[PDB]
């Protein structure tokens, strides 16, 4: 016979429309969620340092831990390795290691370390200072809860659409006329030409019942929600101003403001400045850049076959 | 549903379970995902208490 | 009665005051007892569902004619059996229910 | 004569509406669980990783391990060839080896291995210690379920419309007026003139049933169900950028964000930086890398062509 | 009996003689007569 | 019984018998209602 | 700022208000209407009712 | 169960009504879940139109 | 200057002035309002009302 | 069963409508601040200087 699930004496059910009420309203809490916790993890990500192969930094947790907003110390330990050294806490005289609390193995830790100091053309010292921004007047995560409560109501109005949007033949007529199920079995299968009596009428008795919106409502919502998602990544760092630029785009044409993008993504690679202090101290050369591209196959194809970028919308 | 001392009283218990997972709503088990078959199954609650009352 | 209560449960409210029992009657007990149950009581409209909606929803208000009177609340407790009431709560609704029946008690009483 | 199945005590059948009904739901059912199965089925190679005939590693087993959450461990066995040693089961000073759940068979179990890190500069240990993602706040598999909800509405919509868009033609007339018989066996074959008179006008007595839905619905509900399964893939890593940087389709163009599916990507490219280590500690370069592209036919001939790549949107 | 082959499910119904049954339900849902049902449960048990 | 093995939130009721209730409240709200009763629970105190 | 925030008030009270939905209208208690919307929410290619209540 | 000792005074007029009513309606579905609640629109239908259907 | 600071009153006050609403028309206290948006403003594909709503 | 907060003694709370008023001034508000702080925050670093 048929399956259904073992009998659990769970009390009467309310009837389909309030089940397809809180699938809705869970739907759009889960998007919610998702969306908030997938920009989190992004964050992370987004600035990225060249000539990583000099030094011992693993540049992963000074960006997981920058973004958390400790003040991180960077430089070189009793192995005279430039690492990550302990975070400072607290306070913003030079620092003579003792404000460092540091986290590396015990054995690995400056008898005598000093603060790189833009006085003497940072020519002098053991570590560099870094923070997550300059200036700093805003909660990052603000931001984003900022927005996702913008983005849930859409994603709330176009489920509720695609949930909404289903079409269906209703044929009007006696309650218990056995031509209609005749009738429906013909225009179900094959059938050009069906022949029936004047009473029937096919003309109005039967009525085609749409969504009414499916024409302008779907396609407006998509449109703002593409454009929250982009006042989104445009508040903070993200941005795809590099290929923006060569493809040819515009501020009306894409409904984005560039220079207010760009300047937001200043904002950290300004804050990774100190390691001008390192690459001036040691001889190295690490600069901050934006990850603004996740390396592919077709890419590394084609910088072999030199037919590397381009196109013009 | 339980008869002591020679008297019969149905007592309703209310054990709580509960499941990790949501209910799926689109397999194939769930059909139409109506309300009635919880109508259906509410009055099997009585069966043991039935069976016992009559034979008491 | 998802959002407010029903007539039906506001008049089962009342018999319940009232001391009735619709199950074990005289020592005889009937689970659907067709005379002493709530319902089919109040679909034959007994002298007690009568005094309780003259007590509750009109308040106070009798039409001089007896069958008049009778008649209209019949109908009136019969057509909105399972209905909600519209207002918060039960003063509300009696006192625009008594509004109604003021307003329009000569056409009731032509018709 | 006819053929029909041998007689089965069944009972009585539902009437046609119903059995489509429930062939529908379950045609919904079904094509849910086709996608996210898909989905979970092609989620493991969606990251590659070049120079593969350095090591004998077994990426593939590497991927689906990582996917599903393990924390694998790569590194030297006794053979002295770099393999995928055991997992770790454990949540996260030097890992000696010991905490190694060993899958490799016995006699390649190393007797003394110690973790790469960063300190030292890469350059002593035996082992590093591979992770799905960087920062892990979110479950891939749920954001799966939660778009997969919103395709099984759309082909419920979208076939719904299919089995209901079937046009016949009427002809209204007594109910058993011979003259239709004649009419339909003239109109179906070849007639150009009939001959008929005034009792039965085409203008009335035949109509037309149609879908009402052809001319719009069936675009529009096309036209959402490719955004879902766009918004699903640059939630996940999936993303055809390289492509789309060459062709120069913008970010209005197509509707989908740049940024958003560019940072979504660098997560797992990101997650596999400890292969990092590895090239330092022995001297190896492999690089993980988005497998954007299946080798075809045309590819390899384009190759030797030197016409590779081009176009314009 | 119930046997078949294909399995298409829930389309497939069986007569049967019903040969008493009540319909003199005093309640104005199947959720009041619920309800009723557990009171009369109660009182049948002190009964 | 409330013994359950999927998890949707509040779409379960479960019938029970309500043996007595006043809904003579006079008072146009809940909230004035409930104003009243604080001025009743200070008159009873008293009384 | 002044005239960006206006906006924003303005830009996100279409959001909350722009929200769509299809209202039956019938008797307070037709369960006709229940049967309508289960089969219509599900997949229905063809429904079928009487004059009484019309989709137009 | 229908017309709750709902009665016309004329024997000819209330056999050829309630036999028209449940001829007409022999073979079709009851609205309103339960019994009772059709009964009692039944019956205010038949209150509110006693005189057209005496009349008639 | 003065040109540009009347346009500036003209485009401010069309940001402060162009706000948009719905407006449920309805009996001052009629309860079922509060349920429609309440409805309404989350997910409800399917709301089912009378006739004297007038959704129109 | 289902989850609900520990019983707080707020009182009575008022209607969909308010709520959702109230909400949306904030959210004005919120964004206000947020934007001019930006603002402020990036204003330092639109002018660099080279060597």
């Amino acid at each position: 016979n048929d399956y259904i699930g073992k009998n659990k004496d769970v009390g009467l059910k309310v009837e389909l429309t309030e089940d397809i009420d809180r699938r809705i309203m869970e739907h759009r809490n889960r998007f919610r969620r998702l969306i908030f916790n997938r920009y989190v993890e992004f964050l992370p990500l987004l600035i990225n340092y060249t000539n990583q192969n000099s030094v011992g930094i693993d540049f992963l947790q000074l960006e997981i831990a920058l973004r958390q907003g400790y003040q991180v110390v960077v430089g070189k330990a009793r192995n005279g390795v430039i690492m990550i050294l302990g975070y400072i806490q607290s306070m913003y005289k030079r620092l003579t290691q003792d404000d460092i609390t540091f986290i590396i193995p015990d054995y690995l830790r400056p008898d005598y370390a000093l603060e790189i100091e833009y006085y003497d053309n940072c020519q002098s010292g053991d570590f560099i200072v870094l923070r997550n921004k300059p200036v700093n007047l805003n909660n990052d995560y603000q931001i984003i809860e900022h927005y996702c409560d913008e983005l849930a109501e859409i994603i709330l109005s176009r489920f509720s659409l695609i949930m909404q949007s289903k079409f269906s033949k209703i044929f009007l007529s006696d309650i218990q006329d056995e031509t209609i199920n005749q009738f429906i079995n013909k225009l179900y299968n094959g059938a050009p030409f069906i022949k029936t009596d004047k009473y029937i009428d096919p003309e109005e008795d039967i009525i085609d019942l749409g969504s009414d919106f499916v024409t302008t409502a779907l396609v407006e919502m998509k449109r703002e929600y593409q454009n929250k998602v982009s006042e989104l990544s445009n508040f903070l760092g993200v941005n795809s101003l590099a290929v923006d630029k060569e493809s040819g785009v515009s501020d009306t044409e894409a409904k984005s403001n560039r220079s207010f993008t760009t300047s937001n993504s200043n904002i950290y690679l300004r804050g990774r400045n100190p390691f001008e202090m390192l690459n001036r101290r040691f001889n190295l050369d690490i600069h901050p850049y934006y990850d603004d591209e996740a390396i592919s196959e077709m890419d590394i194809m084609n910088l072999k076959t030199d037919n590397f970028g381009g196109g013009k919308v | 549903m339980y008869i002591n001392n020679g008297r019969i009283n149905y007592n309703n218990e209310y054990g709580y379970r509960r499941g990790i997972y949501r209910e799926p709503f689109y397999s194939d088990n769930a059909d139409y995902n109506t309300n009635s078959k919880s109508y259906y199954d509410y009055l099997a609650r009585f069966n043991g208490f039935i069976f016992e009352l009559c034979d008491f | 009665s998802k959002h407010t209560t029903t007539l039906y449960e506001i008049i089962e409210s009342e018999l319940q005051r009232l001391g009735l029992n619709e199950f074990v009657n005289n020592d005889r007990i009937h689970f659907n007892d067709s005379k002493h149950a709530f319902m089919q009581k109040m679909l034959y409209f007994d002298d007690d569902v009568k005094q309780i909606v003259d007590h509750m929803f009109f308040k106070g208000f009798m039409f001089n004619d007896e069958r008049i009177d009778r008649y209209f609340k019949e109908s009136f407790t019969l057509r909105f059996l399972y209905r909600e009431i519209g207002r918060q709560t039960v003063e509300s609704f009696a006192s625009q229910v008594l509004y109604i029946t003021m307003t329009h008690e000569d056409y009731i009483y032509r018709v």
